[PDB]
């Protein structure tokens, strides 16, 4: 009867994109599982994108702050790409306080050890003069998919939500000459995340989602 | 005959939606018919969707 595939290798190429292996797979099941897992991963993976941002002297996102080279809109756009991991809390409020010339990066955020910033070098903005400072509050929540700010004080700036750690998924079906048996498929899934989700955890969540959806008629 | 004027400047942000006309530089028009899901789009050997 059917051989059950299992996770045999997690080949971490870089910090962001990994390459997991599922083996063994019968004829045809390789493509079926690859496409199903690709759709599930690209569709529904929990993420921790920013939701709201509050700068002290800013009333709306179409203004400017003295000494900041970037418009508030560009700051919000940069934050929208911030990759962050939260473990214990569904919702957290990070703080960023910086003063003096230089690139205000994601590493200037308050540590808050329960929250991990995967790209400390991710530039947020630039400060041009010594007497210019940015003191701002960022609201990071768990979620799923894409939640535009339009669907969901006069100082609160909403940034569109991008709760999707995955960025690219590609599955290849190769030949697995193992178990003294020929024409057994091996599914190599190369997944490029933003660094906030474990590839093994991502595959596990995708399989769990597919099984839960499949339980409706079994 | 007018006492005073109050001018308010709204700033709407139109993202994209079906019916918004888009065109290239060679006289090729088209109104968006669907904002397709990312996982439904064609992808090449490297998995990058179009």
């Amino acid at each position: 009867e059917f051989l059950k595939p299992r996770l045999v290798d997690i080949e971490q190429v870089s910090s962001t994109h990994a390459k997991v292996t599922l083996e063994p797979l019968e004829r045809g099941f390789g493509h079926t599982l690859g496409n199903a897992l690709r759709r599930i991963l690209l569709s529904s993976m929990p993420g921790c994108a920013v939701t709201e941002v509050e700068i002290d002297g800013v009333l709306h996102e179409y203004s400017t702050k003295e000494g900041v080279q970037e418009d508030i809109l560009e700051i919000l756009l940069n934050l929208k790409g911030l990759a962050v991991r939260v473990q214990g809390k569904d919702e957290v409020i990070l703080t960023l306080n910086k003063s003096g010339i230089g690139p205000v990066t994601a590493a200037d955020i308050t540590h808050d050890g329960d929250v991990e910033i995967v790209k400390p070098q991710h530039v947020i903005c630039h400060l041009t003069d010594e007497n210019a400072s940015i003191s701002m509050r960022i609201k990071v929540q768990r979620g799923r998919g894409y939640v535009p700010a339009s669907t969901r004080p006069i100082g609160r700036l909403l940034v569109d939500a991008c709760y999707s750690p995955v960025e690219r998924i590609a599955y290849n079906v190769e030949a697995a000459r193992v178990e003294q048996r020929t024409d057994l498929d091996k599914l190599v899934i190369e997944m490029e995340t933003n660094g906030t989700i474990d590839p093994e955890e991502a595959i596990r969540r995708a399989a769990t989602i597919l099984a839960e959806q499949l339980e409706a008629f079994v | 005959g007018v006492l005073k004027i109050v001018k308010v400047y709204l700033a709407v942000k139109r993202r994209i939606q079906p019916g918004d006309k888009m065109a290239g530089r060679h006289g090729n028009k088209g109104v968006i018919s669907k904002i397709n899901p990312i996982e439904d789009m064609p992808y090449d050997e490297n998995g990058t969707p179009v």
